[PDB]
């Protein structure tokens, strides 16, 4: 645990009706109490319809997703073809889990769209995860990091079902910052992704930077 | 925790932060770090809440008593002999404790630390907590004796401010006080360091600010 | 300890070391020399931890991005040497690890003036500032507070002449004597500074 | 549980060497013993290695004994390979390298290399647990060693006497070194029993026997 | 993995495949090296079709590591395979040594690369010959020459790959000692020719110094090659 | 650490000490009082150590003994106040020690100029030349060397300022602001030394 | 065992025919390897036919011969005559076992004279100790400190019985010097007090300062 | 122990004591700390003695081998990191070395620190072992680099002399070597220290000497 809070941070995702959201903070911790940066995103792009955040050990953050991007880029190079959310989800704790004895010190989210094609359906699709690849597919919200608790809290007090664009951003920003307001060593800015199937609008709330 | 203080011509600058950490989730953000000990010493706390705050109290008691007693106001270093005899009879209990003593006096302007260790350093210019080090050196940087009292004020606001940026332990709301020869004001009650920082830092607000 | 200091502006990056060898309670040199690992092609790796660490692990990525270099008769990118860096740090940390702080500083036309900051645990993220050492606690609010961008190189000297006074006047180990790397203009220049 | 088992015992006894002009004397007692009880009475702890080198040990008696036995296979291999006896130094650079082989599992053995040059030279060698060595005109291992070596520092080198002695000759330093095992019987626990002393010189090696006491 | 003894003794006493691997060589581009005072020109014939080929790709005279250059004749993809292992051995003497490595070590390994490469089952000998220029730790310039066989020696003059006798015979009885950078580059010029058609296009030059390796210009060689083609029209 | 220098000669008795007051990584002071207990009747108690232990062990020391002094209606001899101080600190030592090193300085009529030196688990002798802290051994050899009886103030001054140059160039803290102070020809003078 | 290293030093007794003689070295260390005095002497007169030496932890020496030097003088003056070195020598093994569970790290040995008033006849009296209290009377030698094993040796092997003053001084010096030569924290001088009936001869050895 | 070099105009001086310890048991006064690498470098031995001993023979196999076959010699740099390198790949199993190699090569005269934790470190002026802050401190107080053969070397005694004097672990014997082009002179083969000491400290010898 005194690990996770060498570094500190946070991901969230949410999702609304055809949108879909993924936030974080973006603090680099050293010493659990020292801010070195200020523009260390959580979040990685996979793919246009996948999208992870990964909090915990910067090291282990950077090298996951490189991992992640190796097989991502291998498997659609040899399909000729986007990645399934759910084969990358599936992808994600089989990587995981091959570490079970000397893990990777992560708490990863994954964030995208499950497409169902009959035109396309984009179903939302959220699933968090454990260091050692243990996974819960979500439809309302997912949270990982330090900040865990205060995200919970919010979440399930705050989330609202179906919610537009505009509704779902307002309302995952409202939870991403009230929990950092609680956290020590976590915050200093996040970045707002709000995910559509026509659009990915990207946000930096002004938030506390103390 | 941030505190720090500091002589210049026209008397003593006192500025803390306001935050409270249980482990890592912050208790508060209107905690109060600077603490009367009489009418004219001023007494910051930082390390344990509870040991900072009953011994503080328990001074201010030693300190009422003893001038009902003499008619006369104790002297700076003498508040902050006593305080330090009682923190070393609890040395190896573990009290957290680091407390800045200022005050006017006969003598004049007066300043000590003093730690649960025992420490009794006097001084001119003091900073404790986890974010001291940041306001150690901003004030080195800025500091000088001849500064006006917006100055004084000014340069402890911007010091308690980067302070709060780069320690994860302090933050909430800046607070700065000045001890003249008839007591204290509280020039700066409480400021919340967020305008602080997209007043100094980052004042465009247009994009996310990049250490 | 070791002392690293880096700043980088628009058109620069400097960054600055004490040059002090220590072995037990004594400075064998006070012009050390195993801190800097100039590298071919506008780069610099700056590291700091035990000397031996430092010496095998900088000598490692210097010769490895020299032979890359050769082998494909280009420079490699600063971006790339810092990720290649950070990736052989993060290597060894789960084997054997090296327990050495680096800052990697370099110029190319893709990227400009690049300063990345990576510790021994490799964790690292591109700043525009950045310490290490005990003497990033005393030298990092002065950075945040005098940095501004479109600095001058003339005027980020004068912000790194006020860490090194504050280093003298407040550090308990009293560092005196520094060296810096100035990366501008498509030149490399070396200072040394006593304060 | 079960606690780790330590690999390495004491066994005790010690092992005296003395150079002249052109002899070596190495002196060692017989005790084998194993914590406050006696193994055997009778344990000798030199070897000879060549006509005119012998070792003497004090340690782990099985490390000892392996020991003893590697170097003799190993001389014996060198003889057949390189046609000549290897000379005492070599048989000590050889000893160096072999103790350092195992520099990070020692072999508990402190080993004293007794012999003579080509140059009829009384020569010692004297050893710690990893192959440090150094060449001696009187050396001892072994528990009697901090009784021991003073004594024979006083008597040969006499570094703080001013009138000293410059007669010596192979009975004296015999008898100094009977001497010196004996007074160190006096006062250590685990040397005792029986004495055999080894002298090297022109005509070869010789051996004889001094009783010490049994308690 | 395969082990089959390819070089063996035939019974005339030879190695046919080490020979054969020189036959390969002798198929190859003719190169040049001569040595100077200080420095050393390197020259390889250039062949490329026009306006479709990228003369800039292939490379001949290639730069080892600070202060060495190697030249080749043979087969390209062995010459590839043994020029990455020669970098590779630079680097790994300077890390083991703290110094570049020198220019008659770094002969010295490329030869004993070949030569292993005539004694270990299951591997044919790299069909190339080099010419390694560089200094060495007095700092003095030294040209080598190696050979599939994994023999080498130092010259102050000598030409690899087809026709390399016209051309040795050629520097037999042009070659001075000390000679201005200008001027060696115009003898190394007149030996390449001496066996390759006469043209800017068919040859790569370059000069080897303490600061740097560095290829002579299109324009020089235009220019020299008309001095050239002048020089021979005039001794017709 | 604590730097404590003292020499003793015919005439005079000179300490020195430097003058940090060190909070973990930061100096708090660069003119640390702390360290030095003048006590009436030309006696002097210099201590090392933690600054709370310093303090309370050396106030300690001196009301006592200004005490005794009080009572007694007269000064105690040099060699009384050194045992009395390795008494207290010994009687601590088993029950709750204060970690202090310490060098005692005096004259009286009795004994002349008397230099003791005593150690945190209050060991003590007499010496001509002592010091405390690692410093000490940087500075010892040099006080073996340069020291004769015979000599001057101002020689052992320059002593000291041999001294002070070697913590400076070869000690890991760069120690360059020192406090002596001198007793010789019935007067105690303070003076204060940057190299 | 460590904290006999701290400081170092070894005292040595030895009789010869109306005399007796005891030895010490002279140096003060700390930290085991550092000398900080060398005129530091282990040698302490309680009365003229009684002296101790007292090696180990130098504040543990200076500590027990204050309480000693207490407790003769009390002795003395109460009864009006010098102490006997017997009554003396089972005192010290009292004051000793007072503090069986947390003893003064001493090594102690006791050299003087038993007075047998008949005219007054003067027998040699020797005593070793080891921190509680635990006696060793001996006629020939007796041996205390860091230094035991190899003045055992030197004594075992040069002493002699029934020697004149100047050759128990010869032998006593020899063996402690040969002694000290192997020690790598004692040494840096010898003080020799060689007693009789009539005089005490105290002697500086040029040893070894190193 | 104790060892020291330094470079001055006419080459280097190498000094060394004589003592090996087991514990604090002095095992021999004649041990040999200056072992010679090649013709033109010098290797002094600090720490443990095995490991002094092997490591240094083992470089020296290795120098011989280099310089049969590439018919020249190597260089005190390269000699130095051959070591470095050699003892980093044994880090955390326990090796006790400390190492200063010095000599002549065609870059001039080198001298480098090399320890067991891999550390190498170009120097002009080095001293190692429980005695080499006392070696430290005599020859920063009197070190010049104009210094003729005769004044390098009695620096050099009266170095070790004082080391051997305040260190409990170094004594014995001196022994001074000068590197020059051509090779190294020995030119104090082994002084007992105890004449050193009734030389410089206690020249009268009517009294004890009072530290
Ligand atoms: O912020 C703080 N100092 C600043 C704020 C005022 C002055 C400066 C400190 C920061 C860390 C202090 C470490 O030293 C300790 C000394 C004694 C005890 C404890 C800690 C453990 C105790 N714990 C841990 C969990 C259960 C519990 O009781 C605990 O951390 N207490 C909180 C109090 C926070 N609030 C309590 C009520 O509201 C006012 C403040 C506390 O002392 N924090
Ligand atoms: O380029 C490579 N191979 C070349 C080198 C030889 C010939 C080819 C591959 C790249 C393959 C990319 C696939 O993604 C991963 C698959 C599995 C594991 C890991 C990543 C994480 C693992 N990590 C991360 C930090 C700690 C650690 O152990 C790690 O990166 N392993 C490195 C090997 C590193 N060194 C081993 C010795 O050989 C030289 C390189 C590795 O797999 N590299
Ligand atoms: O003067 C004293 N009494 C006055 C003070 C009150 C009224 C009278 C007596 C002197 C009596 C001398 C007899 O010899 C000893 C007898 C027994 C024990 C010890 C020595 C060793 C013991 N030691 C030595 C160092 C560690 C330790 O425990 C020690 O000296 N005990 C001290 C008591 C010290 N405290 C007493 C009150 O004041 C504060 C200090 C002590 O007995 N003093
Ligand atoms: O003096 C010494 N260094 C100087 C002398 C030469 C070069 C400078 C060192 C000083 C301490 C070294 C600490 O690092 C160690 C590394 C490995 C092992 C051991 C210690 C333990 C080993 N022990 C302890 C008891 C049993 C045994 O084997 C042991 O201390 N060995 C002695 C060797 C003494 N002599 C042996 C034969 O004769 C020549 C020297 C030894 O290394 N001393």
């Amino acid at each position: 645990g005194s690990i996770y809070n060498y570094n500190g941070g946070c991901v969230l995702g949410m999702s609304g009706s055809n949108c879909v959201a993924i936030a974080c903070d973006l603090r680099l911790g050293a010493n659990t109490f020292t801010t070195v940066s200020t523009k260390f995103s959580k979040i990685f792009k996979m793919n246009n319809n996948v999208y992870v955040g990964l909090s915990g050990l910067a090291t282990d953050i950077q090298t996951l997703y490189e991992i992640l991007r190796y097989r991502v880029n291998l498997y659609e190079v040899r399909q000729d073809a986007e990645m399934d959310v759910e084969c990358f989800a599936n992808m994600l704790s089989s990587i995981l889990y091959s570490n079970r004895f000397s893990p990777y010190f992560v708490n990863p989210i994954v964030v995208g769209f499950k497409l169902k094609h009959y035109k396309v359906n984009y179903e939302p699709y959220l699933t968090a995860y454990d260091l050692i690849g243990a996974k819960c597919e979500t439809r309302d919200f997912v949270v990982n990091g330090v900040t865990s608790e205060q995200l919970f809290g919010m979440c399930e007090s705050l989330y609202v079902k179906d919610q537009d664009e505009n509704g779902l951003f307002e309302t995952i920003s409202q939870c991403l910052l009230s929990a950092l307001d609680r956290d020590c060593i976590s915050g200093w800015g996040a970045e707002v992704l709000v995910l559509t199937p026509e659009k990915i609008i990207k946000k930096k709330l002004k938030a506390r930077m103390d | 925790t941030t505190t720090l203080a500091f002589k210049f011509k026209d008397g003593i600058i006192v500025a803390v932060d306001s935050r409270a950490s249980m482990g890592s989730f912050i208790s508060s953000q209107n905690v109060e770090k600077i603490i009367e000990i009489n009418k004219n010493i001023l007494g910051t706390m930082a390390g344990g809440a509870a040991d900072c705050l009953y011994w503080e109290k328990y001074l201010g008691k030693i300190i009422k008593i003893y001038e009902l007693r003499n008619n006369e106001k104790i002297s700076v270093r003498a508040a902050s002999t006593i305080l330090s005899n009682i923190l070393y009879q609890y040395k190896g209990y573990g009290l957290c404790c680091g407390i800045i003593l200022s005050g006017y006096d006969h003598t004049g302007f007066n300043m000590f630390y003093v730690d649960d260790s025992g420490k009794k350093v006097e001084g001119n210019l003091f900073s404790c907590g986890s974010g001291s080090t940041y306001a150690y050196s901003i004030l080195d940087s800025a500091y000088d004796y001849n500064l006006n009292l917006d100055q004084a004020v000014e340069l402890a606001r911007n010091a308690i401010y980067h302070a709060t940026f780069r320690d994860g332990g302090s933050g909430g709301k800046v607070r700065v006080f000045h001890i003249h020869k008839n007591g204290y004001d509280k020039i700066i009650e409480g400021e919340d360091v967020f305008d602080l920082h997209y007043h100094y830092t980052n004042p465009e607000q247009k994009d996310q600010y990049v250490m | 300890m070791d002392t690293l200091i880096g700043l980088r502006g628009n058109n620069f990056v400097v960054l600055a070391a004490d040059t002090y060898s220590i072995n037990s309670i004594i400075k064998l040199k006070n012009d050390d020399n195993t801190k800097f690992y100039d590298i071919h092609g506008n780069k610099c790796l700056l590291l700091g931890g035990s000397i031996g660490d430092r010496l095998q692990f900088g000598e490692f990525i210097r010769k490895n991005v020299h032979l890359y270099q050769y082998q494909n008769n280009t420079d490699m990118f600063v971006k790339s040497f810092a990720f290649f860096t950070r990736k052989n740090l993060a290597y060894y940390l789960r084997r054997n690890p090296f327990e050495v702080n680096c800052l990697i500083a370099g110029y190319d036309k893709k990227d400009g003036y690049q300063l990345y900051w990576c510790d021994y645990l490799s964790n690292m993220d591109s700043v525009n500032k950045g310490a290490h050492g005990y003497g990033a606690y005393l030298v990092s609010a002065i950075l945040d507070k005098y940095y501004h961008e479109n600095l001058t190189v003339d005027e980020a000297l004068d912000i790194f002449k006020l860490c090194f006074e504050e280093l003298k006047k407040r550090f308990l180990l009293t560092q005196i004597n520094y060296e810096l790397r100035i990366m501008y203009d498509n030149k490399v220049e070396t200072q040394y500074v006593t304060v | 549980g079960f606690k780790r088992w330590y690999p390495y015992i004491d066994n005790g006894g010690t092992v005296i060497g003395l150079t002249g002009k052109d002899y070596v004397i190495l002196a060692a007692d017989t005790r084998l013993s194993l914590s406050y009880s006696i193994y055997t009475r009778f344990c000798p702890k030199i070897s000879k290695l060549t006509d005119k080198c012998i070792i003497g040990s004090s340690g782990m008696q099985s490390d000892i004994k392996t020991l003893h036995s590697l170097l003799q296979k190993k001389i014996q291999l060198f003889v057949l390979e390189h046609s000549h006896y290897p000379d005492i130094h070599v048989i000590a650079r050889l000893l160096c390298v072999i103790l350092y082989s195992r520099r990070f599992f020692p072999y508990y053995a402190f080993n004293i290399l007794a012999g003579v040059d080509e140059n009829n030279k009384g020569v010692l060698y004297n050893y710690d647990s990893v192959g440090s060595y150094c060449e001696a005109t009187h050396s001892c291992v072994g528990s009697g060693s901090q009784l021991i070596l003073p004594i024979l520092d006083n008597r040969v080198e006499q570094k703080n006497q001013l009138i000293k002695n410059t007669n010596f000759n192979l009975g004296d330093d015999i008898n100094f070194v009977k001497d010196a095992i004996t007074s160190a019987t006096e006062r250590d626990i685990y040397t005792g029993d029986k004495t055999l002393i080894y002298v090297i010189d022109k005509m070869g090696i010789n051996v004889n026997t001094l009783d010490l006491k049994q308690d | 993995s395969y082990d089959r003894a390819i070089t063996v003794f035939s019974p005339d006493g030879h190695l046919l495949q080490v020979e054969h691997a020189l036959e390969a060589v002798k198929k190859g581009g003719c190169a040049v090296a001569i040595k100077s005072s200080n420095f050393a020109v390197l020259a390889v014939e250039k062949k490329n079709i026009p306006k479709l080929q990228n003369p800039k790709t292939t490379e001949k005279l290639i730069k080892l590591d600070e202060h060495n250059c190697l030249a080749f004749a043979g087969l390209n993809a062995d010459a590839r395979v043994l020029v990455n292992k020669t970098r590779l051995e630079c680097q790994r003497y300077y890390l083991n040594m703290d110094e570049p490595a020198p220019v008659d070590y770094i002969a010295k390994y490329v030869a004993k690369v070949q030569q292993k490469f005539t004694h270990r089952g299951g591997v044919r000998p790299f069909g190339i010959a080099t010419l390694i220029a560089g200094f060495k730790n007095n700092k003095e310039i030294c040209i080598y020459q190696t050979e599939p066989s994994g023999i080498y020696a130092a010259w102050k003059a000598q030409a690899i790959g087809k026709n390399a006798k016209i051309v040795q015979e050629f520097l037999e009885k042009n070659y001075q000692e000390n000679m201005e950078q200008k001027d060696c580059i115009f003898l190394a010029l007149k030996a390449i020719f001496e066996v390759v058609e006469l043209s800017s296009k068919n040859v790569e030059v370059a000069l080897l110094t303490e600061k740097d390796l560095t290829f002579i210009e299109e324009q020089e060689i235009n220019s020299m090659v008309e001095l050239i083609d002048q020089e021979r029209t005039k001794n017709n």
